């Protein structure tokens, strides 16, 4: 119901959810994809953290924002906590 | 094919394929008018199958396209107005290509039953979205976009 | 950098995108950087400022194909005992060699080919490899074709896969020809593999005529027909 | 109420759906008949296709008419 | 599968592999030489085009994947008039 880009850092992985579904999905997702254990990342909301409990729904992160054409960008920060590092895209002509 | 490639048009810029999707385009009374009826989807079919530019202009700008969703009787001959516009949109009519009076043949539509047949055989394109959103905001684009890009910013 | 149109010299970056072009059609290893970099090389050559010279990368490659082409076929020429074990040899490091280099082309055949009379690579490497590699080598492929399935008939059991990869090798060249897609193979093998057919049958049939009564030529002919 | 919607062959599809049905599965019925699949014949009525519900008084609930519909394929 | 994309400077993407495939050189660019024996990211190394247009392509290529062949009103995709010529010379080279 909702699409989102899972922007930690570099990457930046474009990925399709539900309202119902939970953190505990995205992390399984992202497992597979990038081979970090989930209490090495923790998940965000511009700056508001997130558990693994909460629906995906839940978190601001709804079907009129998190709509395909404009994902809510939602931030990941790895462990090696570090700081949710999310660097800026290039500079628009 | 030779006649086609002798690039036949009349003095309003019109093909082959404009006159043969046109239901303007004057049939003989004598003899004719009783057999030859236009717009023909057989006669569209037949003129792409042997290879018209489909996305030729004509003086208005409009395409084959823009002049079969003109036609004013979607219901007395539907097919001839379905069977033409996916035989006119199968070897690449451009169906957002926009004429020389900035009208989309979404909007030359007047007709409901032509405007749901296009949308239908509507396929979207980043290309199209972006030369749209180009061309609404009138970026200069000479000399700094591809060549054949520029013919493609001036369809939409 | 960019997509921007710049003045490039299609000297070096023809001769660098050879350097990958032609271990494409040989079925070569080739860098996946190197492959998705000689993408960007095409596009660029192909919108070139200003001037936009896919006309001039279409006839070089042209040349090479047809060079190269002419390469396989001087070789395959030499070994004339085993020209099938040759012929399909180099063919199916052409064939996906072709496919390969229509990939690496895809910009060249929606943005100059189709829309400007002209033929797509992946059209152009297999009509290259009729025109230069069967058409001239046909004879010496057919009779021998024929040759291989009729010791096939008597007693043998020939290479499987050679005789069935040069075979569709008639069918596979015209894949790209929307009218009649199987001309080639409908004059090339087909009529003569098919009058062949005939006459071996004839014989065969002749020679079992006379060897058994109609009891056991019931038998015989269903079982040469079931094989 | 039987309908005589027209078709790509001028033929004729029997909805037999009163003007208080629904569109959502009117179609389906006409299309029952003629063979195609219930989101796959994008009727047009008389002017525009039906979405969602669509209740047939929406088409003026004509009884039979003439609706030609469009073959619209991989919509379902 | 999922599918890996560069930019020119970095900012890595990661796209399921049947909606990047909605582009024509992508399709291309995954039927190269290699078996792809990995078959876990296969990544694609878009040297030239930069990384705001890269992401807008590819929000372009999930809004495709959802609204295609849609009975909906297929809602406008946004773009910024900044980052439209850019987008329209990568929709040119990445075909559709």
């Amino acid at each position: 119901d909702v699409f989102l880009m899972i922007r930690r850092h570099k990457t930046t992985i474009f990925t399709d959810a539900k309202e119902s579904s939970t953190v505990f999905e995205l992390k399984r997702i992202v497992e597979g994809i990038l081979k970090r254990p989930p209490d090495e990342q923790r998940l965000y909301k511009d700056d508001q953290l997130l558990d693994d409990g909460k629906t995906l729904g839940e978190c601001g992160f709804t079907s009129q924002t998190a709509r395909p054409q404009a994902p809510a960008t939602v931030g990941l920060a790895f462990r090696a906590f570090e700081a949710l590092c999310i660097e800026p895209f290039s500079s628009p002509p | 094919y030779n006649l086609i490639h002798l690039d036949p048009r009349t003095r309003e810029g019109f093909t082959l394929l404009h006159l043969a999707v046109n239901s303007n385009t004057p049939v003989d009374d004598f003899h004719t008018n009783d057999v030859c009826s236009f717009p023909n989807a057989l006669v569209t079919k037949l003129l792409l199958d042997c290879g018209a530019e489909v996305n030729a202009v004509d003086n208005e700008g409009n395409s084959a396209l823009h002049i079969i969703v003109q036609y004013n009787r979607p219901i007395s001959d539907f097919l001839t107005l379905h069977s033409i516009i996916i035989s006119l949109v199968e070897a690449g009519a451009h169906t957002d290509m926009t004429n020389k009076q900035n009208k989309t043949p979404l909007d030359k539509s007047t007709t409901g039953v032509s405007e749901i047949l296009l949308k239908t055989q509507m396929k979207m394109s980043l290309k199209c979205l972006a030369a749209r959103a180009v061309r609404a905001n009138d970026i200069n684009y000479q000399d700094q976009i591809p060549r054949t890009l520029e013919e493609f910013v001036g369809f939409h | 950098t960019s997509l921007k149109p710049r003045v490039v010299d299609f000297d070096e970056t023809w001769n660098k995108l050879l350097t990958t072009i032609k271990a494409v059609v040989m079925l070569e290893y080739v860098e996946r950087a190197t492959w998705n970099d000689r993408f960007s090389d095409i596009y660029a050559l192909c919108v070139a400022y200003p001037e936009p010279l896919g006309e001039r990368l279409y006839t070089e490659t042209k040349i090479f194909l047809e060079n190269h082409v002419r390469h396989l076929h001087k070789r395959v020429l030499e070994s004339e005992e085993q020209v099938l074990v040759m012929y399909h040899r180099y063919w199916e490091e052409y064939s996906k060699g072709a496919d390969y280099m229509d990939c690496l082309y895809r910009y060249l055949n929606t943005q100059f080919i189709k829309k400007n009379p002209l033929m797509e690579i992946g059209e152009l490497a297999l009509d290259m490899w009729r025109k230069l590699m069967v058409e001239p080598l046909q004879a010496i492929l057919i009779r021998m074709l024929l040759r291989e399935i009729k010791n096939d008939r008597g007693g043998e059991d020939p290479n499987q896969k050679v005789i069935h990869g040069v075979i569709n090798s008639f069918v596979h060249v015209e894949q790209y020809k929307k009218k009649f897609p199987l001309k080639f193979y409908q004059e090339i093998f087909e009529s003569p593999f098919l009058t062949e057919t005939g006459e071996y049958y004839k014989q065969e049939a002749s020679n079992l005529l006379q060897e058994s009564n109609c009891s056991q030529y019931m038998e015989k002919v269903l079982g040469r027909l079931k094989d | 109420m039987l309908i005589k919607v027209k078709t790509l062959t001028g033929k004729e599809i029997e909805i037999d759906i009163e003007p208080t049905d629904k569109v959502e599965r009117i179609k389906e019925r006409v299309e029952e008949k003629e063979g195609i699949p219930p989101q796959q014949q994008r009727l047009i009525y008389s002017g525009k296709q039906m979405n969602d519900e669509k209740t047939a008084a929406d088409y003026k609930i004509l009884g039979g008419s003439v609706l030609h519909l469009v073959l619209a394929l991989r919509g379902g | 599968m999922y599918v890996k994309l560069i930019s020119s400077d970095g900012h890595e993407f990661i796209v399921k592999r049947e909606h990047a495939l909605t582009s024509g050189t992508i399709k291309a660019m995954l039927s190269g030489p290699g078996q792809f024996a990995e078959n876990e990211t296969n990544e694609v190394n878009f040297r030239e085009i930069p990384s705001h247009v890269l992401s807008k392509v590819c929000m372009y290529f999930t809004y495709k994947v959802r609204y295609t062949n849609s009975s909906t009103e297929i809602p406008e995709f946004p773009i910024a008039p900044e980052i439209a010529l850019e987008l329209l010379m990568a929709a040119n080279f990445l075909d559709c």
